[PDB]
RNA sequence: UCAACUUG
């Protein structure tokens, strides 16, 4: 009877923001990053490959409780860099290696059938 | 009461497998064999057959409410 | 409403007398009836007296307009014939 | 009869004067939620929707109040009437002017309850002050009431069907006053017994456990993932303990992020060999027991149910004596969050493996069976023979019971002994025992080597059949199988005999369950009563009603129970 | 359960 | 107003105030008929 | 052997048999706590399964029959005599046995919600209503009709459109709670029209109707029962347990995805906690497992008898081993969330769990300015009634014991029976008072001007009359 | 009694502060003048805590000795028991 | 009347006269599931009064070995006073001596 | 004619008694119910021993 | 008898006990519901 | 700072199962994309019923319930359907949805097995995974059923309905050799299909440089797509998901500044 | 220590041992009201209303019944208004 | 109003 539609996990409501960058105050050069209606799949790709970037000092998400849907993710980067341009690199490095899989699976697809 | 569609664990298709299950036992099949023959390994969707109590036959017995 | 707000700082505990049961109850020359019904709903001078109390959650009783809310009921007094222990 | 309705429970005295149905009350199932705060409680959408706290209109929130009579009862954050100054209601579920949404100062809009707003919370039977405490409001989309595992212990609630009941101040008087007398974080050093009555439990405390031991060492994204979850922290990474060849931290060094402000505390674990203080390596000790917190830092030591629980001088005990009640209500929540996302990565569980032991020492087990059996059996020749001599104060018989009870104990406790032994460091029961979770030496012991002794009513088990206990047994059997004794463990199997034998022993144990609630009840309700005017005057004289003096001063010192501590006076004790 | 000096 | 039989499944109209009774068998158990307005089933 | 009794005159024929029928469902009941037997057995009386093959044709109040009942894969030999083959209350569950996100603590549940959308622990719970148009009455008919506002001075604001000409919902409407199951009328005797009296739904059944039946009860009148079916996916408030007496609601429910994965991409349908199993010692749940799992490869359904001989742990051990599965039946888990290797390797097999007919949405009220009752003036008592939860006396000793004084008097009077009195100051007892008239007087002192306002529960006022009734006098005095 | 002669706590105690702080608010609700300035606080009892801070609350409590005597502190006079 | 009577209202005797009643039994079957039905059909109701907690005639006696289940007792303030028969014991309907 | 006595189902003097399980199937009454039962005003009442 | 509307059929509600004005939503009778509450044989006894 | 290139080898691929390894990836890439199979792949299943006339011994939402669960071919058609939510027509249309229509009735003595074949479709492309059959319901003689029925497009994070896949394996380190899972004693506990060690060794030695990679695949597919298509589609839409985030990042980050 | 000494303290204040009973309590010359709530109820009141007791309406439970303020915690003070201290200060609203 | 049956 009070059980949440199941649509509401991953489709945004109306006013609500996919993204919302929020600088924390108590140290340098780390903002904290809210996505709203997403769960661990991209929570962890995202920070995985913040994590492989050097520059990248803290990356973490947390999804502040299950029965809701958002993602809250840390990023503290080195001084001449910045946590938004990590987050949009990470981003743009992981649709580079998807985009390189998908590729060598469509070939390898071709190559198992009729060879 | 009917064999259910889709295994609960897994999700593969188990419905269309009853009829199959029940002619291999009549064949004197084992219900081990039976159930490698029709495919299911893993024992999520060997629970499904093995354990399936088929009552809509029960039901079908009674007359229909309208004819 | 008119009257202040008071909060009870003693309760006096005593036997009620007969003469103060008199004169308190609204129902006067006591209940001479045992039905409870006449002119088919409210018996005057019976158990169900209209000063009495509210009845039906739509009257009002005779003796001030409760609305079955407002009124706390008013007592009536039976004068028995010979008087009998109270146990 | 006019005294039969009044002298009854459930009548005008009692029933419905001292205790009655009230309004703005709600009830349903019980959940658990480790996310959720202590002080929160995760209320149902419609419980939330049907429960109204009445705010009055002011300058300062007329366009929110606004907005929420806009919204009706239909949306979840709206109003369900609106109160205006002359006293007249107006539901705005059938169809309000719109003149009358307007509000002006002095109106009382009844909102839905919202996050944020304070309520109290309570389970029946209220046995003691803790069993209600102010709860926040955190509205959640399922239709269970939602509280955090550290406080079920106040409560003596566990998630199997309970049911906890949810009443909602309507004043910001009263609200005030839940606020700053009964909140949880308030409350949790009790002062019946000047200890904290709520500790980490279950699968935060076995897990404390084994991220507190050295071994632990948790590599950079694990450290990341750990720190996300505190709430505290300082946005500041420790150094790690390892930083060659590869940066290593250890669990002690995250827990000594958790543990507040500079606490300090010294602890024993509960596997702490006792020669060990006599010895060398008494401060570096060799099992990484003696927790010793310095500065606020988990210098070494493994946590456990000594450290972490509810007993007097546990490091959130020292928290409330020394940080304050929200600094300690942020400990709690911490502990839990960052150790159960530690859980995911190492987790727990309960196997047959577990209950299984090795070759060596099930035989050892079965000899010392055999050879108490045999002990046994020379009591009884001996009592036959009438060599036996009668203790002094006790029959023949009796003395007869005595002995044969010791031997079998000393061979049950034994048995025991041995199946602890075998048990490895992996061994998950052994976990559970050690950090105090749940469980037993004792149920390790049934599981593992021996039952035991099935007694009731203080006896072996008695002759119930003409001079035999069962139809199989031979009359006059006083004997070890006879008279109740489960060889068998719990793995192994009991035998039919053995089989009922135990259900007698376990029916005994669910009779006195059910006696001693009505019982306790009793006692309880009468303490109350004779007591229950009793307070402390501004005198600081302890009086009841009457203005009679029980105490001059309360407790003889004028001291609450709650700020106490045990402590040593060291003058008594030495020599001249 | 466990002996005489314990539990049933 | 269409009521289903028990004992031989036949339609019987039946208006108010009529004794509820099946002609062609005579039994005295009626069930009234699925509704014609449809309601929508998810899957789920 | 070695001489014991060399007399039997007597032997039993099977020393399983001491057990009754609701114990005889539990596999290997030798190796549980006997407590946890007896709970069991209370239980199982509680599951959810068919009840009877012709429940289509009953109409029975609360009844429930699960979507997908199975046999137990580990089934005592006695079970085949209680017919529980035949009508299985409950579904073999792949349980594991770990810790995974703390929703499992104390003894709460961990559900798949993959599996709940495939048909896991889904039922049906009818419920059927009946009526009886009573013409004893001298001057009063309920006859069955549809109501109508303007025609009946009585009515309600409820929806009454479902309702057809005979009064009487036609099956397959949905109905909402708070909707006119059937309407009936009393025709009313015209002293100098109509009082409602239809029946209506209970609040939250939100069903669809079933049957409807009409028929001649005993006494001769006409005998409308309606069956309302509700489908009930489990939730996570609902409360499942096993054969060997572990009872726990859902704490949460995680999606395929979510769950902890084998490497064969097992998934477990339900995560309990492993604090459950030491202290209460329920060991022949772990055999169940064990014994399951071989069952479940093996293809043969296991024998639990209670005393046996012939099974041990070691031979269910060394049999599994055979299949490719760890001999204790742990199994190698991954982290549904990070993809990581869980480091403790878990216990994982399948296990017959039952569903009990305690649901949240049973069980859950709330309670805001509602009825109160007419002899106290109090809030009703009792989900149907809408009534509130009782401020017991433990509960104010409670409230006294914080000091929050305020609290318990806005829970004590304000909230369940707030009232005004006028008292006489002169005399303690109450006087008659008409707001409307502004006219106050008091009978046996004749003084009007001396009379105070008193706010009392409407319970104490009660309590005083009664005294008065009884000649004692409680002469509340403000001074 | 007399300003001089009080035998009472200076400390605030629990259940004072507790009703202090609900009257309070319960009078900033009914748009009582509120002395401390407030920075964006709307909730009335923030607000309460806020002037409990500042011991600008406007009440006087007045204490009953168990012989019948009152004694009269202020809310300033008295020690805040945080 | 008077058979079906103490059969609806669970009271046996007399409408007149409930002082000789006694409550408890003629329960209404229990259809939760088939085995609730059959524990019902198969129970023992012990006369001793619930109230009196006095713990002797709840507890389970030797002589109950297969002649009453030790295991299912409602667990409650009817511990051992509500019993249901073993599945072999079979009660003795009667016979004449002569 | 000195009265009615109320049938336990099932039983000798019921009118399933000695019918096989497709009659009982025709009765729309279930082979495995186990009578024991009285249907008394529209509701089975158990005696408990 | 709502008093800003002259002859006014008043609703009834289940739900608090009341009956409110339908065009403004007045609530005329704060709990005015409560509870609310053989004649054939004999006559009064 | 940068993406590591994979590879993928396909060691089985048959028409129910696609077994691949991924190399040269990280751990969560990997598991997130076992993740996407399960519950971020759209398919077409049938999620609006309408039932006529139900004489059938199970209810109404029972054959509602069963007919959810049938798998219906959605290997092309998909990619062109819409969701419901994105289709400008009211309610469903024949580019946001598939009509399925079922009449059966049993006159035969014989009990009739409703089956999956009986169910008929407007559109030729989304059959039920026919061209035996899963059974919906049997009726006995005298007993009809008759329904209409339409399909919408959706992904597994709504309901299992759409869950491509029926087992997906995931398996990395096949000899123990990160020690990511400490077994308490090596010798008792199976050896992998994939384990590359001889008999006598339990575990691999302990490498402390190593990281997880090389994941081992195994997708099992309902028929609803092709487990080729279900592996292809998964990468995409997860790539899909990953760009509609760049967009939004985008225009925060622009908003802000 | 302090919570049973209370106890011990309340049993033998009187100088007679008062056992936790309804006589023990009962008898000890508290207000009516209060002993009409433990155990004897309506003979207590009889008692008293034959007697002409008063009750002083200073316990806890006999305001409780009445609806009155206990004199429990928050209830022992009563608050004032400050007027001189309203006129200080800054009167934003 | 009474009874019984459960839930802690
Ligand atoms: C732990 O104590 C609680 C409380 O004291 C409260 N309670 C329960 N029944 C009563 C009652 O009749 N009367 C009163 N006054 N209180 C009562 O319930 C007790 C325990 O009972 P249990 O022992 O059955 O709890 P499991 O150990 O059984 O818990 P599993 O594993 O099922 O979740
Ligand atoms: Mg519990
Ligand atoms: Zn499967
Ligand atoms: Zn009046
Ligand atoms: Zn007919
Ligand atoms: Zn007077
Ligand atoms: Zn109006
Ligand atoms: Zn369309």
């Amino acid at each position: 009877m009070n059980a949440p539609p199941a649509f509401e996990s991953f489709l945004l409501f109306e006013g609500e923001k996919k993204i919302t960058i929020n600088k924390d105050t108590k140290v340098p050069n780390a903002c904290l990053f809210t996505i709203n209606k997403e769960d661990h799949t991209l929570g962890n790709i995202i920070k995985s490959q913040l994590l492989k970037d050097p520059q990248v000092l803290f990356a973490g998400y947390k999804v502040p409780h299950p029965l809701e849907h958002k993602i809250i993710i840390r990023v503290q980067t080195t001084p001449d860099y910045s946590p938004q341009e990590a987050f949009t690199n990470a981003i743009t490095d992981l649709i580079s290696e998807l985009s390189l899989l998908e590729e060598r699976f469509r070939v390898a697809i071709k190559d198992k059938q009729e060879g | 009461m009917i064999i259910p569609v889709r295994c609960f664990t897994c999700g593969k298709i188990v419905g269309n497998k009853w009829e199959a299950y029940l002619g291999l036992l009549q064949a004197e099949y084992t219900e081990g064999d039976a159930l490698d023959a029709l495919g299911l390994k893993r024992y999520c969707c060997r629970r499904m057959l093995l354990a399936h109590v088929d009552l809509i036959e029960k039901l079908l017995n009674y007359a229909p409410l309208e004819k | 409403s008119a009257c202040p707000l008071r909060t009870i700082k003693r309760v006096q505990f005593g036997v009620l007398s007969p003469d103060e049961l008199k004169r308190m109850s609204v129902t006067e020359g006591g209940i001479k009836y045992p039905e409870t019904t006449e002119g088919g709903r409210p018996k005057l001078g019976g158990l169900m007296d209209p000063r009495q109390g509210v009845i039906e959650r739509t009257g009002r009783c005779q003796t001030c307009a409760g609305n079955m809310t407002e009124c706390p009921g008013h007592f009536g007094h039976i004068e028995l014939a010979k008087p009998v222990f109270h146990v | 009869s006019l005294k039969q309705r009044l002298k009854g429970k459930e009548g005008r005295v009692r029933g419905n004067l001292m205790g009655k149905r009230v309004d703005f009350s709600a009830r349903t199932v019980i959940t658990p939620d480790p996310n959720l705060s202590i002080d929160q409680v995760g209320v149902p959408r419609s419980i939330a929707a049907n429960m109204t706290f009445a705010e009055i209109v002011t300058p300062f929130n007329i366009d929110r109040l606004q907005e929420l009579v806009r919204r009706g009862n239909s949306q979840y954050p709206g109003a369900k009437y609106i109160i205006r100054d002359n006293g007249d209601r107006i539901d705005l579920r059938f169809h309000p002017k719109p003149s009358d949404l307007h509000l002006q100062t002095g109106y009382k809009v009844e909102r839905h309850m919202c996050d944020g707003d304070i309520v109290i919370f309570n389970r029946q039977p209220t046995l003691h002050k803790m069993s209600m405490m102010g709860h926040r409001v955190r509205i959640l989309p399922w239709s269970t009431f939602r509280l955090n595992l550290s406080v079920t212990t106040p409560y003596n609630a566990d998630f199997d069907g309970d049911e906890m009941n949810l009443h909602l101040p309507q004043s910001l008087e009263t609200r005030a006053e839940i606020q700053e007398l009964a909140m949880v974080p308030r409350m949790i050093v009790t002062p019946q017994s000047n200890r904290p009555v709520m500790g980490i439990v279950q699968d935060t405390l076995t897990a404390v456990r084994k991220f507190t031991k050295r071994d632990v060492f948790l590599e950079r994204g694990e450290v990341m993932n750990l720190l996300m979850f505190l709430s505290t922290w300082d946005g500041k990474v420790p150094q790690p303990a390892i930083l060659k060849p590869r940066p290593l931290w250890t669990g002690k060094q995250i827990f000594s992020l958790i543990i507040p402000g500079h606490i300090n505390c010294i602890r024993t674990h509960s596997t702490h060999p006792d020669d060990e203080d006599s010895g060398p390596y008494k401060h570096i000790s060799p099992g990484d027991t003696k927790v010793v917190v310095e500065n606020g830092e988990l210098i070494m030591g493994i946590l456990c149910k000594k450290s972490l629980g509810t007993s007097a001088g546990s490091l959130v005990h020292i928290s409330y004596l020394e940080m304050g009640h929200d600094i300690t209500r942020l400990f709690y929540s911490n502990i839990q969050t960052v150790i159960n996302n530690w859980l995911l990565i190492e987790g727990h569980t309960i196997g047959i493996g577990d209950s299984i032991a090795d070759s060596k020492t099930y035989q050892d087990i079965q000899n010392t069976i055999k050879k108490a059996k045999q002990d046994v059996i020379e009591v009884i020749e001996k009592a036959h023979n009438n060599e036996l001599e009668p203790t002094p104060g006790n029959t023949l018989r009796q003395t007869f019971e005595n002995q044969v009870n010791r031997i079998l104990n000393d061979a049950r406790d034994k048995t025991g002994s041995s199946a602890q032994k075998s048990l490895s460091e992996y061994n998950n029961f052994k976990s559970m025992v050690v950090s105090g979770a749940k469980g037993s030496k004792i149920n390790i012991s049934q599981v593992i080597a021996v039952v035991g002794q099935q007694n009731v009513e203080g006896k072996r088990i008695p002759f119930g059949f003409k001079h035999r206990t069962l139809p199989h047994f031979i009359k006059d059997d006083y004997g070890p199988e006879s008279r109740g004794f489960v060889e068998n463990s719990y793995l192994a199997g009991l035998t039919p005999t053995e089989f009922f034998f135990h259900a007698m022993g376990g029916r005994e144990g669910l009779i006195d369950t059910a006696v001693k609630t009505a019982e306790t009840g009793y006692i309880q309700r009468r303490l109350i009563k004779s007591m229950e005017s009793v307070m402390v005057k501004y005198d600081a004289t302890v009086r009841n009603s009457i203005n009679q003096v029980v105490q001059l001063r309360y407790g003889e010192d004028g001291l609450a129970g709650e700020s106490v501590e045990f402590q040593n006076l060291a003058t008594l004790k030495p020599s001249n | 359960i466990w002996g005489i000096g314990c539990n049933p | 107003m269409i009521y289903i039989c028990g004992e031989c499944h036949t339609e019987n109209e039946i208006k108010s105030r009529d004794p509820i009774r099946c002609r062609e068998c005579g039994y005295r158990i009626m069930y009234k008929k699925r509704t014609k307005r449809l309601v929508v089933f998810d899957a789920r | 052997e070695v001489a014991y009794c060399s007399t039997y005159t007597h032997c039993e024929i099977h020393p399983s048999m001491i057990l009754g029928v609701c114990a005889s469902i539990i596999p290997f009941p030798d190796h549980n706590q006997s407590p946890r037997n007896t709970y069991q057995s209370a239980m199982g009386k509680q599951a959810m399964g068919v009840y009877i093959t012709n429940f289509h044709v009953r109409m029975d109040t609360l009844a429930h029959v699960l979507y997908y009942p199975q046999k137990p894969l580990v089934t005592t030999r006695s079970m085949e005599y209680l017919r529980f083959r035949e009508l299985p209350a409950g579904i073999n569950s792949i349980v594991a046995i770990a810790s995974y996100t703390g929703y499992n603590q104390e003894d709460s549940v961990i559900m798949n919600r993959s599996a709940v959308d495939r048909g896991f622990f889904r039922s049906v719970f009818y419920r059927s209503y009946k009526e009886q148009e009573s013409k004893k009455g001298f001057d009063q008919e309920e006859v069955f009709e549809k109501p109508t506002r303007e025609t009946c001075q009585g009515m309600r604001h409820a929806i009454y459109d479902k309702l057809d000409d005979d009064g009487l919902i036609a099956p397959g409407v949905r109905v909402s709670g708070d909707d006119v199951i059937i309407g009936k009328t009393v025709t009313l005797p015209e002293n100098e029209t109509k009082r409602d009296c239809s029946t209506f739904l209970r609040t939250s059944e939100t069903g669809i109707v079933d049957q409807v039946m009409v028929t001649l009860n005993q006494e001769g009148y006409k005998f409308c029962k309606i069956r309302v079916r509700s489908v009930r996916i489990p939730q996570i408030g609902d409360k499942f347990a096993s054969r060997h007496g572990q009872k726990g609601t859902c704490g949460i429910q995680y999606r395929q995805e979510d769950m902890p994965f084998t490497c064969e991409g097992i998934t477990p349908d339900i995560i309990i906690n492993p604090h459950a199993i030491p202290s209460r010692m329920t060991i022949g749940h772990l055999i169940e497992c064990l014994q399951g799992k071989v069952s479940a490869n093996k293809g043969e359904i296991g024998d639990a008898t209670p005393f046996n001989d012939a099974v041990n742990v070691q031979k269910i051990s060394n049999l599994l081993s055979d299949y490719g599965y760890h001999l204790r039946g742990n199994e190698v888990l991954y982290n549904g969330f990070t993809g990581r290797k869980i480091t403790s390797q878990i216990f994982i097999g399948p296990t017959y769990y039952q569903r009990l007919k305690h649901m949240v949405d049973d069980k859950i009220h709330s309670r805001a300015r509602g009825p109160i009752q007419i002899l106290n003036r109090q809030p009703m008592e009792g989900r149907s009634r809408d009534g509130g939860l009782r401020f017991g006396e433990m509960e104010r000793d409670c409230q006294i014991a914080h000091g929050a004084a305020q609290f318990l008097r806005e829970r004590l009077f304000e909230a369940s029976d707030p009232y005004q009195v006028h008292v006489c100051n002169l005399c303690g007892i109450m006087a008659i008072a008409n707001t409307r008239t502004h006219t106050y007087e008091c009978r046996g002192c004749r003084n009007k001007t001396q009379i105070s306002l008193v706010r009392m529960p409407y319970a104490c006022k009660l309590l005083f009359q009664e005294l008065m009734s009884m000649s004692i006098a409680p002469r509340m005095m403000s001074v | 009694q007399a300003n001089q002669k009080r035998i009472t706590t200076p400390y605030m105690t629990k259940y004072e502060r507790a009703r202090v702080l609900g009257t309070r608010a319960l009078q900033i609700a009914m748009c009582a003048p509120v002395m401390v300035e407030l920075e964006g606080e709307t909730d009335p009892l923030l607000i309460a805590m806020k002037e409990l801070k500042a011991r600008k609350i406007p009440i006087i409590i007045r204490r009953y000795l168990p012989d019948g005597s009152y004694e009269d502190w202020g809310v300033d006079e008295l020690i805040i028991s945080d | 009347d008077g058979l079906k009577y103490s059969l609806a209202t669970g009271n046996w005797g007399d409408q007149k006269k409930a002082h000789q009643a006694r409550a408890g039994v003629s329960q209404v079957l229990n259809r939760l599931t088939f085995a609730s039905t059959l524990s019902h059909l198969r129970r023992l109701n012990s006369p001793i009064g619930r109230d009196g907690k006095l713990a002797k005639p709840r507890q389970l006696h030797n002589t109950l070995w297969g002649m009453v289940c030790p295991a299912e007792t409602p667990e409650g303030h009817a511990v051992g006073l509500v019993k249901n028969l073993a599945l072999m014991a079979y009660i003795s309907v009667g016979s004449q001596p002569s | 004619f000195i009265g009615k006595i109320p049938i336990m189902l099932r039983s000798t003097y019921c009118l399933l008694n000695g019918l096989t399980d497709r009659d009982l199937c025709e009765l729309n009454e279930c082979p495995l119910d186990p009578g024991g039962y009285f249907i008394i005003n529209g509701s089975e009442k158990v005696l408990i021993a | 008898t709502c008093p800003n509307h002259p002859d006014a059929i008043l609703v009834e509600d289940y739900r608090a006990g009341d009956m409110i004005c339908p065009e403004c939503g007045l609530v005329v009778g704060d709990r005015v519901i409560d509870v609310g509450s053989n004649p054939l044989l004999s006559d009064g006894d | 700072p940068y993406a590591n290139q994979p590879t993928v080898r396909i060691t089985e691929l048959t028409d129910e199962n696609v077994k691949f390894i991924i190399e040269n990836t990280d751990l969560a890439v990997a598991n997130s994309i076992r993740r996407v199979f399960i519950a971020e792949v759209p398919i077409i299943a049938i999620d609006w019923v309408q039932i006529d006339a139900n004489s059938s011994v199970l209810h109404d939402e029972f054959i509602a319930h069963r007919l959810g669960l049938i798998p219906l071919t959605s290997d092309d058609i998909v990619d062109k359907l819409q969701y419901s939510r994105d289709c400008t027509c009211e309610e469903f249309c024949p580019e946001c949805s598939v009509e399925f229509t079922l009449d059966v009735r049993c006159n035969e003595d014989q009990t009739r097995h409703v089956t999956s074949r009986d169910l008929i479709s407007n559109s030729p492309r989304v059959i039920p995974v026919t061209s035996d059959d899963i059974l919906i319901v049997k009726l006995r003689k005298g007993q009809e059923l008759r329904l209409r029925a339409y399909a919408k497009k959706g992904f597994g994070k709504e309901h299992a309905k759409w869950n491509p896949t029926a087992g997906v394996a995931f398996e990395y380190d096949p000899d123990n050799a990160l020690r990511h899972t400490v077994y308490p004693k090596p010798e008792e506990w199976p050896k992998s299909e994939y384990s590359e060690l001889d008999e006598d060794e339990s575990q691999a030695p302990y490498d402390p440089n190593g990281k997880p990679e090389r994941f081992y695949y195994n997708v099992e597919s309902c028929g609803s797509l092709r487990p080729e298509t279900i592996v292809l589609s998964a990468l995409s839409g997860l790539k899909k998901k990953l760009s509609d985030l760049q967009t939004q990042l985008s225009h925060e980050i622009q908003s802000d500044v | 220590y302090r919570h049973l000494a209370l106890l011990c303290d309340t049993m033998t204040c009187r100088g007679h041992l008062m056992a936790i009973t309804r006589h023990g309590v009962n008898r000890q010359d508290t207000g009516p009201l209060m002993k009409c709530s433990f155990e004897e109820t309506v003979d207590v009141l009889m008692e008293a209303a034959a007697h002409g007791e008063s009750d002083p309406m200073k316990g806890v439970s006999e305001n409780i019944m009445l609806g009155q303020l206990a004199p429990a915690g928050t209830g022992c003070f009563d608050l004032l208004l400050d007027a001189e201290k309203c006129k200080y200060g800054m009167e934003i609203p």
